[PDB]
Formats: C-alpha cells, sequence, structure tokens
C-alpha cells in the first residue's frame, strides 16, 4: 500500500512580524517512510531545517515535524516543499498565518 | 486509565544501499523520552526528554544491547516476511510494531499491547488476554505457528504485565511536573469573509497537552459534523499541540454558530463564539 | 525499558 502525506506549514505561537518564531511543516498519513521535506524562504531552501525522530500512528502511517526559526515579516513568503513516491511532482503548501 | 507507555518500531530494507534500518522511539504518552537508529554514527539508546537522563549508566547499556539486538531480529524477520510472500529480493519493505501497556490512575494495568504491521498493513497482533495471536493471513499464520511454539506470548505477557508497567510507574514519578500535568488549550474564533454571501469561523486550540482533544461547531445546538472542517491535531514543537475546526456560515448568522472544546486539562468544557 | 523481540 501507498500512502500521501498531509501537510500543514504553520508557526509555532502567533505570527507577529519582526519576532522571532519557529516555522513548522508537520507531515503526516504518508506511507513508506521515504520522504523529504524543504522550508522555503521566497523559494531558496533554508539550510538550519530540523526534524523529529521517524514514528507513526495507530493506523501505521508516519509522520515528522521540521521546523527552523524564523522572523516573520509582511514581505518574506514562506513554504513547505514535500516530495513522496506517492507524487508526481514536489507539492509546494505555502504559509499562510491564518492556517 | 490515564497513562500509557509505547515503543515505535519501524525497519526498512532497502536493497543495494546497506542492512535494513532499524530506528525505535519510545514514548510515555505524547512525549518521546528516547530514540535507537541503527544509521546513527554510533547507535545506542539516548535520551530526548529530561526526566530520563537521570538514570544509571547500566540504564542505557542494557536497554542499548535490546535495541542493538532488536536491530538483527527485525532484519531476520524481514528477510522471512519477504519468503511468506514470495517477494523480490530487488524491492524495498517495511516492518511496524508497537508494543506497551497502559496503566490506570493508580498504575495498575489496564492493558497490554504487541502487534505488527507488514508494509502498513496489519499482520500479527497479541491479542487482550496477553495469551493468544490474531494472524492477518496465511503469512502471519506461519509467525502464529513459531510463537505458539516457542511459548512467545508468555515472554511478551511478563514484559507487559511486570516491566512494562514498573518502568512506566518509575517514569511517571520522575517526569511528575510534565508528565502528570495537562495544559489546556487557550481557544479563540476568528471569522474571514469569502464572499458577500459567507464567511469562514474557524474554532482555534493551542498550547495544549496531551493531544487528545475534541472541537466541534453547533448550529443552534445542532452538531455541524458533516459541514465542519477539522485538521489533523499538529505538534507546535514545544511539546504542545495546536488544532481548529472551520465552519462556513451565512452572513448575519455568526450567532447561531457554537465552538464546543474538550480537553483533559479543562474543569468544565468550553462554548465560544465569534465575538466581533 | 525496552522489550526483546522474536523473529517473525
Amino acid at each position: 500500500i501507498q500512502r500521501t502525506p498531509k501537510i500543514q506549514v504553520y508557526s509555532r505561537h502567533p505570527a507577529e512580524n519582526g519576532k522571532s518564531n519557529f516555522l513548522n511543516c508537520y507531515v503526516s498519513g504518508f506511507h513508506p517512510s521515504d520522504i523529504e521535506v524543504d522550508l522555503l524562504k521566497n523559494g531558496e531552501r533554508i539550510e538550519k531545517v530540523e526534524h523529529s525522530d521517524l514514528s507513526f500512528s495507530k493506523d501505521w502511517s508516519f509522520y515528522l515535524l521540521y521546523y527552523t526559526e524564523f522572523t516573520p515579516t509582511e514581505k518574506d513568503e514562506y513554504a513547505c516543499r514535500v516530495n513522496h513516491v506517492t507524487l508526481s511532482q514536489p507539492k509546494i503548501v505555502k504559509w499562510d498565518r491564518d492556517m | 486509565g490515564s497513562h500509557s507507555m509505547r515503543y515505535f518500531d519501524t525497519a526498512m530494507s532497502r536493497p543495494g544501499r546497506g542492512e535494513p534500518r532499524f530506528i525505535s522511539v519510545g514514548y510515555v504518552d505524547d512525549t518521546q523520552f528516547v530514540r535507537f537508529d541503527s544509521d546513527a554514527a554510533s547507535p545506542r539508546e539516548e535520551p530526548r526528554a529530561p526526566w530520563i537522563e537521570q538514570e544509571g549508566p547500566e540504564y542505557w547499556d542494557r536497554n542499548t544491547q535490546i535495541f542493538k539486538t532488536n536491530t538483527q531480529t527485525d532484519r531476520e524477520s524481514l528477510r522471512n516476511l519477504r519468503g511468506y510472500y514470495n517477494q523480490s529480493e530487488a524491492g524495498s519493505h517495511t516492518l511496524q510494531s508497537m508494543y506497551g501497556c497502559d496503566v490506570g490512575p493508580d498504575g495498575r494495568l489496564l492493558r497490554g499491547h504487541n502487534q505488527y504491521a507488514y508494509d502498513g498493513k496489519d499482520y500479527i497482533a497479541l491479542n487482550e488476554d496477553l495469551r493468544s495471536w490474531t494472524a492477518a493471513d496465511t503469512a502471519a499464520q506461519i509467525t502464529q505457528r513459531k510463537w505458539e511454539a516457542a511459548r512467545v506470548a508468555e515472554q511478551d505477557r511478563a514484559y507487559l504485565e511486570g516491566t512494562c508497567v514498573e518502568w512506566l510507574r518509575r517514569y511517571l514519578e520522575n517526569g511528575k511536573d510534565t508528565l502528570e500535568r495537562a495544559d489546556p488549550p487557550k481557544t479563540h474564533v476568528t471569522h474571514h469573509p469569502i464572499s458577500d454571501h459567507e464567511a469562514t469561523l474557524r474554532c482555534w486550540a493551542l498550547g495544549f497537552y496531551p493531544a487528545e482533544i475534541t472541537l466541534t461547531w453547533q448550529r443552534d445546538g445542532e452538531d455541524q459534523t458533516q459541514d465542519t472542517e477539522l485538521v489533523e491535531t499538529r505538534p507546535a514543537g514545544d511539546r504542545t499541540f495546536q488544532k481548529w475546526a472551520a465552519v462556513v456560515v451565512p452572513s448575519g448568522e455568526e450567532q447561531r454558530y457554537t465552538c464546543h472544546v474538550q480537553h483533559e486539562g479543562l474543569p468544565k468544557p468550553l462554548t465560544l463564539r465569534w465575538e466581533p | 525499558g525496552g522489550k526483546k523481540k522474536y523473529r517473525l
């Protein structure tokens, strides 16, 4: 079987332009565990990106959280880019501050 | 009942790219406390929670050996699993397992768990009696016959009823400030017009622990399950979780909607509405 | 603490 990842891009605390926060990309519900995730700042990937240790839910699908520190602004656009065997092309989900 | 300990193991073959990778993560409820990864430069059982750090050298070595030996066991299992399914040695596969126990408020065993899934499908599980097995197909029946014969269930049972419950009781006492603390969600409702005709009311739940929560919307006291968009509870990265439930409503009717929040860190459940 | 696993 193969299950495609659900993708959520959001911040640890409410977004406030100029204040340091954490940009999170949470991928879940996928199988197998091979997945490549990038956090983008105006299209370029961010280098200091970490993630949780691979685990999974009761239905056996995996989940991983990728995060990085960032200081939101009005101009800077953020996003998460995910690739998995179930995806034809990498999927890009834009960070929306009200989601 | 109020607590659980659980180990999540993933073993995945990768023909031509070395031996199958094995990673085992340990949890107490929604708090990870240990990790073991055969791919780490120097694989050892390592802390991922402050309260497990006080454990002596002996604790780390005994558990490092268990996970080193579990790596070989899982590798041998994947080999066997390929044969049971007449699978090619060219494909990549996944063996996953979850084992642990649940204890009540008094720390008494509520139930044990020991199950496996092959390539995402349930394969075999130790029943709640901690004495028999349930196999998913004829391949799993081979595993069942071998386990029945080696009296494996008796071994798992002693771990689930003895060792598992005792370490959970020890862990809970050592991390009582966090493990025994439920953090209530901070809640609020936002409102985003969509057109002149409708607007979205989103009910938020932030900073809560443990993950378990219930967010629902009612229009005129009626549950709106079919009409509510609910996101999966997500980790904030500070041990807490977040979640939201949204509903599209006709303009002018926002006050007919109420958001209901249930969480164990709340004395009585909440009822919120949009506050213009 | 971890559990000793058995070969499938």
